RNA sequence: AGGGAAGUCGGCAAAAUAGAUCCGUAACUUCGGGAAAAGGAUUGGCUCUAAGGGUUGGUAACAACCAACUUAGAACUGGUACGGACAGGGGGAAUCUGACUGUCUAAUUAAAACAUAGCAUUGCG
RNA sequence: UCGUGCCCCGUGUGGCGAAAGGGAAGCCGGUUAAUAUUCCGGCACCUGGAUGUGGGUUUUGCGCGGCAACGCAACUGAACGCGGAGACGACGGCGGGGGCCCCGGGCAGAGUUCUCUUUUCUUCUUAACGGUCUAUCACCCUGGAAACAGUUUGUCUGGAGAU
RNA sequence: GAAGCCAGAGGAAACUCUGGUGGAGGCUCGCAGCGGUUCUGACGUGCAAAUCGAUCGUCAAAUCUGAGCAUGGGGGCGAAA
């Protein structure tokens, strides 16, 4: 057979993603000795659409400390922050909507968003819109917090990883129906070449697994093993259970 | 005189998508481009620019909210219980 | 009559930059003018207004005019609007005297700390 | 309660309301109470407890917004900031 | 081409170096005389109805600055 | 303005 | 010419309808449509009438000046024909089928094929 | 004398890639067998470089006026920063301007003219570049509005100050 | 002729009806363009190694299209033949 598309999706080519109308990364500041150890004051100004993601994006001025120099930063908007508002990242800042504090310094139950697997990444956790991560637990002599993530798995992470208080904006984006298919297809030209999608049953047999036959069936499992080959995978991958569920 | 007696503002769409599903799309289109109040000036001049992002004509002000709701409920008891934790933290 | 007229330049498209309009020439033929992009006002770095009385040209032409008419006699002339300098006036020396305020409440409670 | 106390006023004694009338009225030094709303944008706020400050004249910060202080005043319009010239009947100076 | 509405003006911008030409136009449809000198950028115009002020003026050039009467038609 | 005609104009000075 | 599908595997092809104004329009239906449904009455020319406006000027609800295109009504009149050429829906009763708009086998197959929204499942912190 | 030395800033440190993207500046008339916004004539503009005159400012050293929006021929401004312009989708109606189309009178010319037709047709033009007077939005001053008012074809604006 | 808006008649209100305004829709007739349904079509060593005529589908968008660039054969690309 021939080369199938999910393996000739990562050669690059086609299949890249869109980069001219995305103006700059969404993470935090770099942890320094402000955040370290006190606070910094940063003013909102311009809450802006991110294009390819739902999220809006806040570009958020802070001062340089060591020199003289306005340094301008591109966070994950919560819902609630607006132009105009000042917002503060550090150990001692306040618990408030906004607010960048690591988690050692929020108590539990607090949401949080943008939250570091470890301190420095500036960011890796809860940020797609409408999404949060909880803090559901402490252990102060090991330095350590136990956070729930919006898949509902739990983690633990030590407790100097920041996050910015609140839940991200745009929450029920998903609930429109996307009723044409135009809307498809401006939701993802923004984002990738990986739409429309053809099945494989409706393929030959040099095309795809499923393809070929005198009746379009898949013929045999739809359930493959974690270990099979490259190009083998196609369908339900190293499935544990299938079926619909009651609840 | 009301034009239409159930679809709305779904009129648009004709006999097209099903009818559960533009009575589903109705609520988020009415929400949508509906007018709000101010909070920072009070007048009936916000509205939507980009998803999430709501900004107001009167005193140009542009505010993180919902998709297609100026705020959401799940925002709003983010904002009770928040207030709830830095009244237990402060004393 | 002919009425019908050609580009002048061998741009054949109607681009941004290929921009024309028509004139009658004292010969009596009408014909094309290529014309410049229309400038656009200086606006505040503030609240993004137009700025009153700074003219509209194109970022090169400004530097063939004089100074006084590229600015306002006023601080942040030319370049914030009258508004927010009366807004950036006020601010300042409110919140300096907050700061005053605050640091005498904060050595008189230092001083009731201590005493 | 202060919408009383404000609908009180309002009907005895006499008001001005907004911030250019407030200003004139702290300027002639004949304001007995300023009133601002919570919505007032706070460099607003800012400047009138400054020009209350120095007329020596007490502020009273509204809890509701402009909207419900226009309609605490009886008007159908919004009103960020009010003063106001006379007590009248009402007990509202002495709080 | 820059119009000037004072004689002495003019007169400064005859005695001006730059000037190399001066010629008279007269236009007795609508009665009036126009002085045009040509200096290296511009060309100024001073516009008169027709009067013995013209002539005047016409002696008020200096004579170093040569004068022409244009023609009736511009022949090449 | 720009650099280039400051230039200008302190090398006319210093001329 | 008369007949009007008797022709033919099969109404293939041709004919028939057609613009605009007015009367009127069923089943079904996701109430949005179907719908230009269906089925009817009219249209030339000429001579008139009526309505729909602007500018300036101290009951001005009035004077003066100026202006162009629509709309309605009436009389008269030619006739074999009046959207006089051109231009321009045939319609209806049902059944199967794919939801629709869209896309493909350049050079024999445009489709119940593909895609689509919606639905569900899987793996990954 | 300098070609030699002394400092200062140092976070960052290449090139190619569009005759439809961004971009400093030229119009008119005439001219050849064949070129012309390129030649010729007239009238301008931009960029870079020097360098004077007039005018301006200054013994209150680096202008004056207007309440203000801001104005005027000038009217010091290094390092380091800030901001604007460059610099931006598609569609719908509305309003202004140029050009084209249509109607009337007048001069000149051409055609029709059995009859009719004060007739039908043709020329009646004004560039770049400047001066001056104006041009939607917006902004400023007075003032404080419910018997709510202003106002668009389209319902927005106003005690955060409308008429 | 969808939201939004105006007026009138009701209704205690919410709302109901009527007349307007408005100009939405991967709506529709249809010119260009794009495509290629049908004809015992023309043509069949043709004008043409795929053309010509009538007819037909679509026509404000998942529409048509240029230039620069990217993907190169046990590969690519594929609304999938
Ligand atoms: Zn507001
Ligand atoms: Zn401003």
């Amino acid at each position: 057979g021939r080369v199938i598309r999910n393996q000739r999706k990562g050669r690059g080519s086609v299949f890249t993603a869109h980069t001219r109308l995305r103006k700059a990364p969404a993470k935090f500041r770099p942890l320094d000795y402000a955040e370290r150890h006190g606070y910094i004051r940063g003013i909102v100004k311009e809450i802006i659409h991110d294009p390819g993601r739902g999220a809006p994006l806040a570009r958020v001025v802070f001062r340089s400390p060591y020199k003289y120099k306005q340094i301008t930063e591109t966070f994950i908007a919560n819902e609630g922050m607006y132009t105009g508002q000042f917002i503060y990242a550090g150990k001692n800042a306040a618990l408030t909507v906004g607010n960048i504090l690591p988690l050692s310094s929020v108590p539990e139950g607090t949401v949080v968003s943008n939250v570091e697997e470890k301190p420095g990444d500036r960011g890796a956790l809860g940020r797609t819109s409408g999404n949060y991560v909880t803090v559901v637990g402490h252990n102060p002599d090991e330095g350590k917090t136990r956070i729930k993530l919006p898949s509902g798995a739990k983690k633990v992470v030590p407790s100097s990883s920041r996050g910015m208080i609140g839940i991200v904006a745009g929450g029920g984006r998903t609930d429109k129906p996307l009723l044409k298919a135009s809307r498809a297809k401006h939701k993802f030209a923004v984002k990738r070449n990986r739409w429309p999608k053809t099945r494989g049953v409706a393929m030959n047999p040099v095309d795809h697994p499923h393809g070929g036959g005198n009746h379009q069936h898949i013929g045999k499992a739809s359930t493959i093993s974690r270990y099979a080959a490259q190009g083998q995978k196609a369908g339900l991958i190293a499935a544990r259970r299938t079926g619909l569920l009651r609840g | 005189s009301k034009r239409t007696k159930k679809v709305g503002i779904s009129g648009k769409y004709g006999t097209r998508y099903g009818a559960s599903l533009r009575k589903l799309v109705k609520k988020q289109e009415v929400t949508q481009h509906a007018r709000y109040t101010c909070t920072f000036c009070g007048k009936n001049s916000v509205r939507r620019t980009a998803v999430g992002i709501w900004s107001c004509k009167s005193c140009k002000k542009t505010m993180a909210g919902g998709a297609y709701t100026v705020s959401t409920p799940a925002a709003a008891a983010m904002r009770s219980t928040l207030r709830r934790l830095r009244e237990i933290t402060e004393a | 009559a002919p009425t019908r007229v050609t580009y002048r330049r061998r741009n054949p498209y109607n681009t941004t930059s290929n921009r024309t309009r028509v004139i009658k020439t004292p010969g009596g033929q009408l014909r094309v003018l290529h014309i410049k992009k229309r400038g656009t006002a200086p606006k505040c770095g503030d609240c993004g207004i137009k700025l009153p009385g700074i003219p509209a040209l194109r970022p090169r032409e400004y530097a063939t005019i004089s100074k006084p008419k590229k600015t306002v006699q006023r601080a942040y002339g030319g370049s914030r609007c009258g508004n927010c300098v009366r807004d950036r006036i006020i601010r300042a020396f409110l919140i300096e005297e907050q700061k005053i305020v605050k640091k005498v409440l904060k050595e008189q409670s230092q001083a009731e700390k201590k005493a | 309660s202060i919408g009383a106390k404000l609908a009180l006023v309002i009907k005895s004694g006499k008001v001005v309301l907004g911030y250019r009338s407030t200003l004139k009225a702290l300027r002639s030094g004949k304001a007995k109470l300023i009133l601002i709303a919570a919505n007032t944008p706070p460099l607003r706020k800012s400047e009138l407890e400054y020009y209350s400050m120095m007329s020596k004249t007490p502020v009273h910060h509204y809890s509701g917004t402009n909207i419900e202080l226009g309609t605490a005043c009886g008007k159908l319009f919004r009103c960020s900031t009010m003063a106001i010239l006379d007590a009248g009947d009402s007990d509202i100076l002495a709080d | 081409p820059q119009e000037v509405s004072d004689i002495k003006k003019f007169i400064e911008i005859c005695r001006r170096k730059d000037a190399s030409s001066a010629r008279i136009k007269k236009n007795p449809k609508t009665q009036q005389i126009k002085f045009k000198v040509r200096c290296q950028r511009f060309l100024y115009t001073l516009v008169l109805k027709d009067s013995d002020k013209a002539e005047k003026l016409k002696q008020s050039l200096p004579p170093n600055l040569q004068i022409k009467d244009v023609p009736k038609r511009n022949k090449r | 303005m720009r650099a280039k005609w400051r230039k200008k104009r302190t090398r006319r000075l210093k001329r």
